[PDB]
DNA sequence: TATCTGACACGTGCCTGGAGACTAGGGAGTAATCCCCTTGGCGGTTAAAACGCGGGGGACAGCGCGTACGTGCGTTTAAGCGGTGCTAGAGCTGTCTACGACCAATTGAGCGGCCTCGGCACC
DNA sequence: GGTGCCGAGGCCGCTCAATTGGTCGTAGACAGCTCTAGCACCGCTTAAACGCACGTACGCGCTGTCCCCCGCGTTTTAACCGCCAAGGGGATTACTCCCTAGTCTCCAGGCACGTGTCAGATA
């Protein structure tokens, strides 16, 4: 059955406290993220704990918005999540606003 | 070409955790740009704080103050 | 005699993504 | 019997030199002094806090456009750090 | 002569750099500074009105009213993004399709 | 028509900028909820402007809230809004906790 | 019974005014339950304020004050 | 002889004191006010460290990971309150039931 | 010459030694108890500094704390936190 | 050898209105 | 269209706030050096990301209904203008005794650098 | 089952700050007095809330029809560990320069109090 295996996977993340994102290529996609807010005529180097924190707080972030659109999609007698229900949850979250 | 770091295999163990039994083909581009423009904004904010102190390398001090003054406080991390 | 020199635009819809283009 | 400061006169002066014929309402005036007063509070807390971050024991300009930047949106601060440069170099002209 | 004629500037000088001299803010207080802040703050009142005034005018009125300010800050971008969380006393909602 | 006469009044409040609830039961109900407060022996007195400004943010933050819950009920492709909708938006909110 | 003062006809302005076109029948409960909610928050901080000063009449800075720290700034009144 | 022997306190007062002092919160400091917040800092301390205690014992593990921080500060009601929007490292998330 | 940090790690050990004896604590556990406490801080001494300046007054006392502590703290924390705060203030005056 | 005495209950669900009693 | 009302706008008085000059002392900018860390590449290697295909549980459209909701009118109650009176409490002012900042000595307090020792996965 | 890896935990010194005592400028607690908006009551009338009756309309349950994530199988590109190595730069220490708090003195600037005056409501 398909939902068992659903059931234990969920479990068994929720369960875990680790990273789900490779390292490598986060730290290349914030790496063209601030070379893209800095001018060409110089380059700004980067350490190790503050590209950990910034993933923690990333995957923290995402977590809570995942969980707010799926109790959305769980609000319309639904179980698949769509892409309007994460928009009106961004939308009624308030931030960035 | 670089915001392919997060292939959907990340994206559903993500949405595991969070508790989702059945996601669709569309909610990976969205998740990708809303970290995408998460990430433009701290970037932002950290790049702001390490360039006033008249500094080339940014360190895990300006990326909690950043989240700290956005309204997200981290611990763990010193500051 | 003072005029304003910025841009003007309407309320973006974050939510939509939406661009400044 | 004790009186208080308001910023009054010279927001009706402002009003005056943007718009000749242009009247305004008490509401209207304790609105714009309230958030006048919270602009400069929230700048003043923000260059303070950026000062204390460094050890330094000085408000200097850099502080204030630092956090003028940090606070203000994207064309905001930018007009408003070339509005700040262009007094500073206009006063420094002694 | 006084300091705010020098710098071409109609917001008072002297007035604001007593109120951040007397709050508690540092231990010394630099000379740009004030200046700084005072040019800000009359850029951002000139705006604010600007705005206000084209707003009254647009409905054919003498005078400014709280209702015209709420529809200024509604329907700037910026301005909301800055006073999100505030709001206008007697200033209502505005109306939308 | 009914849909006429609900577009017409939805306009017609909106267009409208002035209080909406009563001042003599809000000042009577906002004296009841200060008295069991403090202690018995010693009460405290209000002022007029203070609760017209407590009653101004009051109003702003129901309206606030019924337009989020309106929101939620259109969400789920439907016009008649429920207590559930307005729950779920309080939930998704955060606030108060 | 002073929370029976929010009439049903009040509510149905407001709803009106957010822009709600049918309203059920246990709307009203949820509204004033809420409603009581924010007004004891808000008035135990503002007693507290008044309290603090060792005075026996609420000003209206007092509940700007208020506002202001939960996070909700007042014009108009005060600052 | 120190002043938090005389207290009866634990955490330092002396620090706490050149703290409030070098500041910039006030121009004097009070001299039962240190004492007071070394106080309320100790009291916090020890009912989250206990509470983090407890939470480890009851999983049979003698040493303190953030795990149990974040399962006993999610599981009390005035902690969640106080701590509502801040987020801790490698602390997981909550399971569903 | 290295600097020395000032950190809450021996109080934090000794109120632990104090309540669990046996139980530990690693060195992430540690951190995030020194931040927690530093934010606590800072939250107290930023908001009895503004009720301070809110009465034109130029000095803090035990007053103002205590009306900090009640304001930030729930009323179920606040009233332990100020019997403690009183407990310990009436401690260190009967001396 | 020190333990708490404050009352301690499970988290509550404001969106329901819940009472302590 | 003639007449009454109220909030906005312009004129005085002046005193507390704003402006100008000399001093010196600690704070910020400028040079100079070292060593922790970072960027960039190579060998490998398997864990994990990519892609094709079947079928079934889940999403979406259409239909019948019946029970809650808005419209319409007789009727009762409490909002509000407006006086009238009472008064506890907000607000400004004079005294001065106790609480707090500053300066020299110093000593017991808290942190950086060894050394040890138990928990655990390993072969 | 023996053993090496690694993270807590207890010494050994060692240095920069909390204590102590004495002095002096100062500030708000207290007592005093004066004036006002909050409190309670009265008369009354018309805007507005209330209860009862009923047509209706749409939320919901049921049915049926598509259909596209998902798991299984096979193939593969890059993630990471260990090792290599140079150098840009943060941290630290001296050093000479100068910005501004302090004090004193002198003087213009905007707030509170009169005095109109026209848009709007009323007749």
């Amino acid at each position: 059955t398909p939902s068992e295996l659903a059931l234990y996977e969920i479990r068994k993340y929720q369960r875990s406290t680790d990273l789900l994102i490779s390292k490598i290529p986060f730290a290349r996609l914030v790496k063209e993220v601030t070379d893209e807010f800095t001018t060409k005529d110089q380059d700004l180097r980067w350490q190790s704990m503050a590209i950990m924190a910034l993933q923690e707080a990333s995957e923290a972030y995402l977590v809570g918005l995942l969980e707010h659109t799926n109790l959305l999609a769980l609000h319309a007698k639904r179980i698949t999540i769509m892409k309007k229900d994460m928009q009106l949850a961004r939308r009624i979250r308030g931030q960035f606003i | 070409d670089n915001i392919q770091g997060i292939t959907k295999p990340a994206i559903r163990r993500l949405a595991r955790r969070g508790g989702v039994k059945r996601i669709s083909g569309l909610i990976y581009e969205e998740v990708r740009a809303v970290l995408k423009s998460f990430l433009e904004s701290v970037i932002r904010d950290s790049v702001t704080y390490t360039e006033h102190a008249k500094r080339k390398t940014v360190t895990s001090l300006d990326v909690v103050y950043a989240l700290k003054r956005q309204g997200r406080t981290l611990y763990g991390f010193g500051g | 005699l003072r005029k304003s020199t910025r841009v003007k635009v309407a309320p973006l819809q974050y939510w939509r993504n939406e661009k400044i283009v | 019997k004790a009186r208080k400061e308001t910023y009054s006169s010279y927001i009706y002066k402002v009003l005056k030199q943007t718009h000749p014929d242009t009247g305004i309402s008490q509401k209207s005036m304790s609105i714009l002094n309230s958030f006048v007063n919270d602009i400069f509070e929230r700048i003043a807390t923000e260059a303070s806090k950026l000062a204390a971050y460094n050890k330094k024991s000085t408000i200097s300009a850099r502080e204030i456009q630092t956090a003028v930047r940090l606070i203000l949106p994207g064309e905001l601060a930018k007009h408003a750090v070339s509005e700040g440069t262009r007094a500073v170099t206009k006063y420094s002209s002694s | 002569q006084s300091r705010s004629a020098k710098a071409g500037l109609t917001f008072p000088v002297g007035r604001v750099h007593r109120l951040l001299r007397r709050g508690n803010y540092a231990q010394r207080i630099g000379s740009g500074a004030p200046v700084y802040l005072t040019a800000v703050l009359e850029y951002l009142a000139a705006e604010i009105l600007e705005l206000a005034g084209n707003a009254a005018r647009d409905n054919k009125k003498t005078r400014i009213i709280p209702r015209h300010l709420q529809l200024a800050i509604r329907n700037d971008d910026e301005l909301n993004k800055l006073l999100g969380n505030v709001t206008i006393a007697q200033g209502g909602v505005l109306p939308n399709i």
